[PDB]
């Protein structure tokens, strides 16, 4: 009665809130011929600080 | 001289339509479009392949 209902006791309730995303802590995979390396060789021949 | 229902267990039929969203290894999980509406019941698994 207190709040509009005819009998006294437990009444059902099913509420809902919305959902979309903001900051996605994304993550991915690394499949193991596309691997190329870049090596640089120097020679301690004549030089200057420059 | 006014009852009310409470629950309803079923014995069932409709187990006719099918779906199988495939995902290759390392390509992650598989999301079946039939997951937007209770139109169907989905469950994931994995298959040995290549």
């Amino acid at each position: 009665w207190g709040n509009g209902c005819g009998l006294f006791g437990k009444g059902s309730i099913d509420t809902c809130a919305k959902f979309a995303c903001s900051t996605k802590a994304i993550g991915r995979t690394i499949l193991k011929e596309n691997i190329k390396y870049e090596v640089a060789i120097f020679v301690h021949g004549p030089t200057t600080v420059e | 001289a006014n009852l009310a229902e409470v629950r309803s267990y079923c014995y069932l039929a409709t187990v006719s339509d099918l779906s199988t969203k495939a995902a290759c290894p390392t390509m992650g999980e598989a999301h079946n479009d039939k997951r937007a509406d209770p139109a169907f019941v989905c469950r994931q698994g994995v298959v040995d392949r290549g």
